[PDB]
Formats: structure tokens, sequence, C-alpha cells
């Protein structure tokens, strides 16, 4: 039952701000949606142990 | 040397959004001693050969 | 494309059907990729126009 | 006791596009000295103070 905006500022942004102090972190992205879902994708450098 | 470089590079991109009267300064920074060490020893090295 | 013209030519709804790249591990989709950001904190309107 | 002196965190709030916190701490002059705390009155069961 949440709007993109609700998922982005209540959940998707409270997480992103902690996404640091992680090794070989190349880049981070995310999505927030009407259906209420969201996903953060933390992509790493070649050679990281998954 | 790569790291200090990269950050300087990340701010260079961010400075151009900063307000009217703020400048970025680098108070502490040990990067230089690294380059000084390698420049010296490298130099002696070559005196050793002559 | 022998099906791309079929609907992509609709005011009703875009129906862009496409094929996956050479190696799937990276994509679903060929060509290029990028994100336009918001470093000024202009807010949603500008970036949307940009 | 732990809201005026011990700035209590209550919830978030968007600030120019970034979630930040909202602290609730009594005024500075009402947590400075030992008798400066006698100022803080509580509620009374029977409505009183």
């Amino acid at each position: 039952g949440a709007s993109a905006e609700t998922v982005q500022d209540t959940v998707v942004q409270v997480i992103e701000q902690q996404m640091n102090g992680i090794d070989n972190l190349r880049y981070i992205s995310s999505e927030s949606n009407s259906d209420g879902s969201m996903t953060i994708t933390v992509t790493f450098e070649q050679g990281t142990d998954p | 040397l790569d790291t200090a470089k990269a950050i300087r590079q990340t701010i260079a991109n961010l400075e151009p959004f900063m307000p009217q009267g703020m400048k970025v300064v680098y108070p502490y920074d040990t990067t230089p001693v690294v380059s000084a060490s390698i420049h010296e020893v490298v130099k002696t090295l070559g005196e050793a050969i002559l | 494309k022998r099906a791309q013209m079929h609907f992509f030519s609709f005011k009703d709804a875009m129906v862009f059907a496409f094929a996956p790249p050479s190696v799937l591990e990276l994509g679903n989709a060929t060509g290029f990729d990028l994100f336009l950001q918001d470093q000024a904190g202009v807010g949603h309107e500008v970036l949307l126009q940009a | 006791v732990s809201i005026a002196w011990g700035s209590s965190y209550v919830n978030d709030f968007i600030d120019r596009g970034r979630v930040k916190r909202v602290y609730l701490q009594g005024r500075p002059d009402a947590r400075m000295n030992p008798d400066d705390l006698s100022k803080w009155y509580v509620r009374n069961d029977k409505g009183e103070m």
C-alpha cells in the first residue's frame, strides 16, 4: 500500500545511507515503485568474492 | 596514491554545485610523503648506478 | 523489427520488442546505458525535464 | 528524564531531499545545573501537575 515516495524515503533512503564501508563497492543504484516494491543493486568490482 | 587521486576527482565534480562562499581544503593528507619517498629512493637508486 | 512496426506505430501503447545481447550476464539489453543525477537537489521537476 | 536532557530521537523528516533525524531536547538553560532540573514538572494521576 505505499507510493514510490513512501518506499523511497521510509526504506530505500534509510538503507542507502548505510551502504558504505563495504569493500570493492563499484556502484549502487535503486528503484521505488507504485506496487510498493523496491530494490537496491550494489554492483562490485570484478574479482570480488560474492 | 590512487585513492587520494580518485577522491580529489570526486570533489572536483561536486565543487561545481557548492554555494557562493565555500571552498574545499585539504588540512590533513599523508599522500605526499608516499610520492616523496618513491621520488627520493628512485633518485638515489640512479646515483648508485652512476 | 518484422513485428516492431506492428505496434510501435500505436498511439495506443509502445510495444518495443527486442533481443538480448551476446552475453546475458550483463544487460537484458544491447546498446548503451547511464543515469542523469541530481547533485544540486533541484528536486524531481528539473531532472524530469533534463 | 530522558527527553529534555537526553535529546530523544523521535522520527525522520525530509530536508531538501534527504532523510534526516528529529531530536527533541529541552531548552539548553533547563539542563545546565543540578537545581536547574527541579524546573521540570511531571503530570499527576488526578490531572494535576
